[PDB]
């Protein structure tokens, strides 16, 4: 029943703010923090932070501090994603995933989203 | 007890001018003092508590200041309904006493 | 300006005599900062 | 100047009154609160006056400020909350002023407040286990 | 609380000394006669 | 609002009882204390005393304790004033004054009753 | 003599007995408090019953013995309203005939209790505040 | 491992987590417990749960719990109710399997917590009076 489902696919302009959205369905939004990570077309995953729902927390790489952005609400039970200064090196799916965050620590990402492939050209 | 001196005991001044009555007192009372009005025959009423602030609904005319034992009242604008007795009193420590009595009479 | 009797809604005249009064629910519960700490 | 001693100034007499005099009546204020068409007008608003009380009641005790009136807590007072200092708050404010400006901040504080209580219960209890 | 006075001879008013508290009384059944008292508790010691 | 209404007019024997009312409107009776203050004809006004009606509390003049008595009654908001062996220098009109008391200590006297004459003749 | 250890005598089986023996048995009373013609002879009965019974809860918690059955105080005992010793109270005489005798000083007694209460409750805050 | 802290996770959420995971989330679970053919299907109800919380508010509070939601009491534990030790009772094992095991020893239980209570306020009063 644990279920991820993001927005629809981006195209954006290089310099442009890109809004990633993530609802989560089957379990407790609050109950569980979830990642932010990315992945370029034919390369790995990059980790690019991730956000506690309940109290609001985040936390970024050292390498995306002050360029990406995390929020949620619940009323909505929804997670939001903003990535600033897109450029040529941004593009890829971006994934949403439900940590399963055993005894209030990271144990793995078991449930993720169908992916937002987000674009960046002239 | 506490002597409390009022001076003048009987004075004259017209519509207009400016009254300032003075208060003494025996012993020292830091704010403890009162101003009140009383007209003939009839009960008084309030007019200082704290010696510098006016009780509500008084004439803004009225004005007191003084501390320790030297006290003024001080009427700017004398108006025709402003003759009566005028009374000061302390509530440092018992007995609580008034003053002997200021008459104001028009000239 | 003419002024005509009216009436009929019985609410008007309970008005008359309620118009000096109101309802109110008391919240016995407040927070504020004091220097004290448990 | 001179005086006797305390006075009573009624069920919400010390309404008007500022934050430092009101709070010397709260007994007052509190001792109110629990006590065939007007007859089903009493059965269904007992009933809520009751749960009001006891919602109050468990609200306080899950703070750890059961059987108490005034009760300090562990919480620390987020400036965000208010800025006021206190000598122009328990001097020259009242409590319904008071009520006003602080009516956005009250869920966050009580769970602020729950939570630290069940810190509390549980530091109590691990330290009584040695 | 129902007190029930357990003082046989006792005529239904005045000091009870022999007490008892009970949630609820015996079963009395409603008879509804004139005249005779019918299908009622008896006095254990004698006519009341 | 806050009115003292006070009894009719007393005239008296030398050596009798008299009794001088004072009921309150217009404020909490407990909630203030009450002054008993006469005027001699002519003269100025000398303090009696003064109760507290809550805690029932009174005080008198050093040259009048053992003579004169305060008692109240809150169920009709009352206060008696009761002046034994009455004489000659004993004239006047007795009021009674409700108390500013703001800080729990003596402020001023701002309402004052209609005044009670009381006389004293052979 | 011998004994094998204390007896349950009932919900008011201690009433006949001393306050000393009564006093060890105020849980049994304590705890049988709260618990369409004959339908409705119910509902109504029960909110009674738990008000009653919230009214001696709150008048037990403003005077800070909440939560207990036998509760000091700082209000000392002045002597008007009762001249027997100690020896003659607790040993030879039973609840009903104290309650008999200091009918008629009881509501003084809550509201000193409830102000001493209030005192104790300042003061305690204002020796955390330092 | 990294960590952000705390989560929520609902009314009955850590019904499935063991003890000691559950134990952090108590005040979730207390103050849910408060709150012509559809309207008198609610008033009896609700006076039917607060009969319910004012019986377990009432039984917490005769033992000495009052105002508390983890109690330490001084009844020893008779290892007849139970033989587990602690080390797979609080890790590996849940609280509904918990009163699924004990629920024969309930009222004994209760019963020598009210006598330990009342034992307990007597000796408080022995003591201050000395
Ligand atoms: C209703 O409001 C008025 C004014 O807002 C209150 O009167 C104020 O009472 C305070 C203390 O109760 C007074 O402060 C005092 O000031 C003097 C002189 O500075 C000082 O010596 C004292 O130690 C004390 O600090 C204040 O002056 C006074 N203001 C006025 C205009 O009278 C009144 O108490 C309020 N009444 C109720 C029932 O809340
Ligand atoms: C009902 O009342 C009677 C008396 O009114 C109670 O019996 C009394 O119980 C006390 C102590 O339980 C006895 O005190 C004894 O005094 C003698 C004096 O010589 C002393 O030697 C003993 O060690 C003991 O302290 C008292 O004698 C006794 N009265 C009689 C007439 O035997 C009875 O306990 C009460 N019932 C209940 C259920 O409380
Ligand atoms: C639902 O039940 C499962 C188990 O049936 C819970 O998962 C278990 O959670 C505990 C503690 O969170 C894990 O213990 C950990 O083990 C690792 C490795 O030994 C150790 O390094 C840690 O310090 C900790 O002791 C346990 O491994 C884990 N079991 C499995 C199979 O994943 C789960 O938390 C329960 N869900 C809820 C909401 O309570
Ligand atoms: C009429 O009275 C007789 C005698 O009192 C009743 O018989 C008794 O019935 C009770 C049943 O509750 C038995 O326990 C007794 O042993 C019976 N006693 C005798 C002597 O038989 C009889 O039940 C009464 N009948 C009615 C209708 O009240
Ligand atoms: C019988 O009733 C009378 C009525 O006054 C009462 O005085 C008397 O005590 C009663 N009998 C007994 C044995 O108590």
């Amino acid at each position: 029943q644990k279920v991820l489902v993001q927005s629809g696919a981006e195209v954006k302009k290089p310099g442009a703010s890109v809004k990633v959205s993530c609802r989560a369905f089957g379990y407790t939004f609050t109950g569980n923090p979830l990642h932010w990570v990315r992945q370029a077309p034919g390369q790995g995953l990059e980790w690019l932070g991730w956000i506690n729902p309940h109290s609001g927390d985040t936390f970024t790489s050292q390498k995306f501090q002050g360029r990406v952005y995390m929020t949620r609400d619940k009323s909505i039970n929804t997670a939001f994603l903003d990535v600033t200064r897109l450029t040529s090196d941004d593009t890829g799916i971006y994934y949403c995933a439900r940590d399963k965050y055993y005894g209030n620590e990271a144990v793995g990402m078991d449930v993720w989203g169908q992916g937002t492939s987000v674009t960046v050209s002239s | 007890d506490i002597q409390l001196t009022q001076s003048p005991s009987f004075l004259s001044a017209s519509v207009g001018d400016k009254v300032t009555i003075t208060c003494r007192a025996s012993q020292g009372v830091r704010n403890e003092l009162a101003w009140y009005q009383q007209k003939p025959g009839k009960a008084p009423n309030l007019l200082i508590y704290y010696a510098s602030t006016l009780q509500s609904g008084v004439p803004s005319r009225f004005s007191a200041t003084g501390s320790g034992t030297h006290f003024t009242l001080t009427v700017s604008s004398l108006q025709p309904e402003d003759f009566a007795t005028y009374f000061c009193q302390h509530m440092s420590s018992y007995p609580l006493t008034f003053g002997g009595g200021t008459k104001v009479e028009i000239k | 300006e003419t002024f005509r009797p009216g009436g009929g809604d019985m609410r008007d005249n309970w008005r008359s005599e309620l118009y000096k009064y109101k309802v109110v629910k008391i919240e016995p519960l407040g927070v504020a900062p004091t220097r004290c700490k448990r | 100047a001179v005086g006797i001693g305390a006075v009573f100034l009624g069920f919400l007499g010390a309404a008007g009154s500022t934050m430092g005099a009101a709070s010397m009546t709260l007994t007052v204020q509190a001792r109110n609160l629990l006590s065939t068409v007007w007859g089903i007008k009493q059965l269904q608003a007992r009933v809520l006056a009751v749960e009001r009380y006891l919602r109050d009641q468990q609200l306080l005790g899950i703070w750890g400020c059961s059987g108490k009136l005034i009760c300090c807590t562990n919480v620390p007072w987020n400036s965000s909350w208010s800025n006021r200092n206190l000598s122009e708050i328990w001097d020259n404010m009242t409590w319904l002023q008071w009520d006003k400006e602080i009516s956005n901040y009250t869920q966050i504080i009580y769970g602020l407040l729950e939570e630290s209580q069940n810190q509390q219960e549980k530091n109590e209890q691990d330290l009584l286990a040695l | 609380a129902i007190l029930k006075c357990k003082d046989k001879k006792f005529n239904g008013t005045g000091p009870c000394p022999s007490v008892s508290t009970v949630q609820c009384t015996h079963g009395i059944k409603p008879v509804v006669s004139t005249q005779l008292l019918l299908n009622g508790s008896l006095a254990e010691e004698e006519v009341m």
